[PDB]
DNA sequence: ACACCCTTTCATTATTAT
DNA sequence: CATCAAGCCTTCCTTCAGGTGTTGCTCCAGAAAGGGTGT
C-alpha cells in the first residue's frame, strides 16, 4: 500500500426531475405518479467501496512474452 | 437560457464574510498578537484559479457578491414586485408557511424524505416562480441557477473568457471603511441638551460613572459592553462593472419572463448588506439574453415574447400551486 | 479510442461529500469538541499519490468530480441533447424499463436475471447509445470508460502524466463558502409586507412567538422542529482552473465516438457534479484530443468527419425498440 | 425615495482617517525613515473606479466624508431640531436607555439575540424616526439607506450616473494644513503677565526649567507641531439619501433635516469651523425641490410629519429601546 | 387475468475520529 | 555689468474606542405483501 485505505461513496439516482417531464411529454410511459427512493426504478441507492492505492505483486508460471503483450493491452 | 447582465455598483458592496479577522490602525489585515488591532468584517471574498505573470497560474482572491445573496435578491425582487402585487391585486393569500417556502424555500427546517408526484413536479417546474426556486418540503429542483457577481477583474480573466477586455479592473479592488460608535451622552453639554432625559443631569452623571466603573474594570482586566466601538469593514469600491450570469435550464417562455421583471424591477434595490450606509446601490447597464445585448437605460427594450408569457401566467396567477408547494407529506 | 477533454469551470465545482465534516467561524475544518462547530459538506475529494518535490510519493488530497458522476453527466447529455429529440422525431416512446435502463442503467425492467445470446450481446455492444453503458437487467459491460474530472493540479500529476506542466495549478484548490438560510417573517417590517398572508399580522405574531419558544426550548435543551434560520457552509472547488477528463472507448464503432463527440458538442449547456441552485459547475470546454489529436475548436468540433456521419446514419436509424428490446428481451 | 443633496461646502472638510501617517516639512506624505517627520491625519479617502487613461479603470482614491458620519449628521439634526422639541413640547421624557438608542442604535453594546415581535417591527418601522433608524436591543432595519457624501469629481464619474456632464471638478482636491501649540509660558515676555499665575514668575521659571530638562532628555510638553490634510472648501458634493418603502412621515422628517441643515457641521475639526457647509440642491426623486429659503414642494411630507410630531411619544422610545 | 401501482410493515443496535 | 548673502531651530502627537447576536442542518438512500385497477 503505497495510500491509506479510503472508501468511495457512490450513488446510484434516477433523476426523478427528468422522469418527470418525460412523462409529462409521453416520452416516458410510466402510469405512476410517485417515484421511491427507497426501492424500484427511482431508487436513490448509496454503496460504498473500499479504495487502495498500491503496488500489485503477482507471482506466476508462464511465458515472459505472451504475459507481457497481454497486460500490454 | 444563459442571461448575462453586468451591473455598475455605484455605492461600496459589503457582502460580510464570517470569520474573525482584525486589523491595525494603519491598515494591515489580521496583525501577529500583541499589537493594538480593531475587529474588521472583510467582505466576501472567493479565491479564483488566474493568470498571474505567464502560465504561473494561481489562486489569488477576487472579491464578490455569493451566488445565493444574489439569488435570494432576485427571488425577493421578483417576489416583492411582480409575484406579490399580482398576488394582491386579485384575492388570493397565503398561508404562512406558503410566504415561508416562497421566501425561503422550506416552509420549516425537518423535510419529509417522502418525494413529490411526477405531475406536481411537472406542473410546478411548469410554475413561473416555483419553478424557479423549487424549495418545498420535498426538495424540488428549481430550474433557475443563480452565479456569484463577479468584479469584471483581471483575476476573474478566465472565468469571463472573452469580451471582457476592455472595462476590466486590475490591482486592489476593496478599501477598508472605519467606524465609530460614538457614545451619544458625551457630546451631551448644557442642560438645554439633557431636558429630555428623565431627571435630566442626574442620570447622565449617574451613567458616566458608570462609563468610569466600566473603563476601570476593563483596564483592571487588561492590567457588561458600553456604547463606544471602533471598528472596521472591508467593502469592495465602487464604480466598479460586475458581471452575473442567471441561466435556466429549458425555462418555460413565462419564468425566463419573470427573471426578465426582476431585472427590469432591480432599481432602487441592494445587493448584500450595509443598509444603513446606503451599501449595494448599483446600475444596471447590460443583459445579454443568449448573447444579444437587451438593455437600454429605459428597460428592457426588447425579449418580447417572454414579457407577454410572464404578463399572462402572472394573470393566471394564484395561490393553490403555493399552497400546494409548502403542504409537508409528514404535516 | 482515447478522448481527452480539457475543461475550465467557469463557476465553482461542488461535488458533495458525505461524513459529519464540521467547521468554525475562522476557517479551521473539523475543530475538536468543546467549540463553535459548524456543519459542512466538501467538495469530493480522494487521497491520490504524488511525488513533487521529492521522489518518493505521498498521499495528497486531490479535489476531483467522480468518474460515476461525469459519467452520468455525458449519459445524461446524450439522451437531453441526441437521443430522446431524436426519438421525439420518430415519435417513439420508452417504458418504464427502458428508460430505467438508457437513464439509469437500473435493472428495474426485470429484476430477475435476463440472458442474452453472445450474437444480441454483439448487436447491443455495436448500439450508438447502447454499448457505450450497457446496464439493465443484461448487465452489459460498456465500451465506454469515463474517467474522473481530474483538476491540473501537482497532485494530480501521477495521474496527469507529462504533457500537463503548464498551466498546473498549485496549492489549495478549494475554498469553504458559507451560506445562510434567512427566516423571512423575521423580515417582515409593514403591513403592506403582510397582508399577503393569511391572517396577516396575527399568523407572523404567531410564527414569531413559536420561534422564541423554540428558541428558549433549545436555549434550555443545552444547559424537535427546526427552524428556517440555518447557517451553514460548504467547500467547494474554485473557478476558472482547468481540468482534464478522459474518456476510452474499447474498440469502439464509429457511430458510438460520433455520439461522444455530440456530447461534447452540445455539453457546454450543462453543469457537473451539481450544487443547481448556485449555478455550480458551469464549465467551457477548452479542449479535445481525439487520440492525441487536437480537434476542438471554438464553435463545436471541426473535423472528424466520419464519427459524425456515422452518428447521423445511426440517429436517423435510431428506433426505440433497441431500448425496449435491452431492456426487457 | 431617491433624495440627492448637492451641498458646497463653504470650509475645508476634514472627517480624518485612521491610520499613523507622516508628512515632511514639504508636501511628501508617509517618508522614508531617518527625514523630518511630522505626524499627519488625512482625510477619509475612498477608492473609487474611474477611467484614468480613457479607456483603462483604476482604482483612484477620491476624498470623501463617510456615511456613517453624514447619516449620524442627519439624525442628529433630525432629532436635536425636530424630535427633542417635540418632546420637551409636549412634556414627554425619555430615558437614558431611550436617549441613547435616538442618538446611537441602542443603549447597551450587547445587543440581545432575539427577534422582536411583529407588531413590534410594524410599529416601529412606521414610526417616523425609528422607522428611519433601526437597531435597538433587538436590531431593526431602518428605512433610510445614507451613502458618504461624494464630491462632484472627474474621480467620481463611474459613480455619478448623469445630470453633472459640465459640472465635474478635476485635478487635487486636497491640501496639508499645518498646526502648531507652543508653550505659552515660553510667551510670557512681562512681570504683568505672571500677576495671575500663583506663585507668580518663579513658579512660571519653574516651568522653564522642566522644558528645559524636556529638552535634554510618559509626559509630554505642550509644543507641538503637527498636519492634517483637508479636503479644499468650495468644492460641490452630491449626498444620495435613499429611502426604502418610506412612510410620507419619514420622508418628511428628512426633507425637515435637510430643511434646517444650515447650522450644522459636517463632523471633523470642530475648532476650526470646518465642516460649515451650504446645500446647492435636493433632488426629490428627480425633481428640484430646493430654493433659498430652504425645500420647497414635497407639501405632503411636511403636513405628514407636521402630523407625525403631533402624538409623537416617549414610550415608543421606552419600547424600542427595552431589551427583551 | 396479470402486470402495474398504492399503501402498511417489520427487523435491532449504538458511538463517533479528522 | 560681475559676487554677496545663496538659513538658522524646533516642533518631528495626544486618547480611546482595540464588537455585539445568531446561526452551531434537514432527509433519504427497503422492498415484500396485501390490497386495488387498467390494459
Amino acid at each position: 500500500r503505497q495510500l491509506p485505505n479510503q472508501m468511495w461513496m457512490q450513488t446510484g439516482r434516477l433523476s426523478i426531475v427528468e422522469a418527470a417531464r418525460h412523462r409529462q411529454s409521453g416520452y416516458l410511459q410510466l402510469r405512476a405518479g410517485k417515484p421511491n427512493p427507497a426501492g424500484g426504478p427511482f431508487k436513490t441507492s448509496i454503496y460504498h467501496r473500499p479504495i487502495v492505492q498500491a503496488e500489485l505483486t503477482a507471482f506466476c508460471v508462464g511465458d515472459q512474452q505472451g504475459i507481457e503483450a497481454l497486460l500490454s493491452e | 437560457m444563459q442571461i448575462e447582465v453586468t451591473v455598475r455598483n455605484i455605492t461600496p458592496i459589503f457582502s460580510a464574510a464570517p470569520g474573525s479577522n482584525y486589523i491595525t490602525i494603519d491598515g494591515t489585515i489580521n496583525p501577529p498578537p500583541g499589537v493594538s488591532r480593531f475587529p474588521l468584517v472583510r467582505t466576501r471574498m472567493m479565491y479564483v484559479a488566474a493568470d498571474v505573470g505567464d502560465g504561473v497560474i494561481k489562486s489569488v482572491p477576487l472579491q464578490i457578491v455569493p451566488g445565493n445573496t444574489m439569488r435570494s435578491l432576485l427571488r425577493r425582487t421578483m417576489l416583492k414586485h411582480v409575484i406579490e402585487p399580482a398576488l394582491v391585486e386579485k384575492g388570493n393569500k397565503l398561508s404562512i408557511g406558503a410566504y415561508a417556502t416562497a421566501y425561503s424555500g422550506n416552509a420549516t427546517g425537518n423535510p419529509d424524505g417522502v418525494p413529490s408526484s411526477f405531475d406536481e413536479i411537472a406542473t410546478m417546474r411548469a410554475h413561473p416562480f416555483i419553478g424557479l426556486f423549487g424549495g418545498g418540503p420535498r426538495m424540488l429542483e428549481g430550474r433557475l441557477m443563480v452565479d456569484s457577481l463577479y468584479p469584471i477583474h483581471t483575476n476573474a480573466e478566465r472565468i469571463l473568457g472573452a469580451g471582457y477586455e476592455n472595462e476590466m479592473m486590475s490591482g486592489p479592488i476593496t478599501q477598508v471603511v472605519w467606524a465609530r460608535r460614538m457614545d451619544p451622552i458625551l457630546n451631551l453639554g448644557s442642560s438645554e441638551d439633557v431636558e429630555v432625559i428623565n431627571g435630566g443631569a442626574v442620570a447622565a452623571n449617574g451613567w458616566i460613572q458608570d462609563l468610569l466603573a466600566n473603563s476601570k474594570a476593563a483596564a483592571s482586566k487588561k492590567k457588561g459592553r458600553g456604547l463606544k466601538a471602533f471598528n472596521a469593514h472591508e467593502v469592495v469600491i465602487p464604480g466598479l462593472k460586475w458581471v452575473w450570469r442567471i441561466s435556466l435550464d429549458r425555462p418555460t417562455d413565462a419564468q425566463v419572463g419573470l427573471v426578465l421583471l426582476a431585472l427590469n424591477k432591480m432599481t432602487n434595490e441592494r445587493i448584500a448588506g450595509g443598509h444603513s450606509k446606503d451599501y449595494g446601490r448599483f446600475v444596471i447597464d447590460g443583459v445579454s439574453l443568449n448573447g444579444e445585448q437587451v438593455w437600454s437605460q429605459s428597460g428592457i427594450t426588447g425579449g418580447e415574447q417572454y414579457f407577454d408569457a410572464v404578463a399572462e401566467a402572472i394573470d393566471g396567477l394564484s395561490s393553490k400551486e403555493f399552497e400546494q408547494f409548502a403542504q409537508s407529506a409528514k404535516e
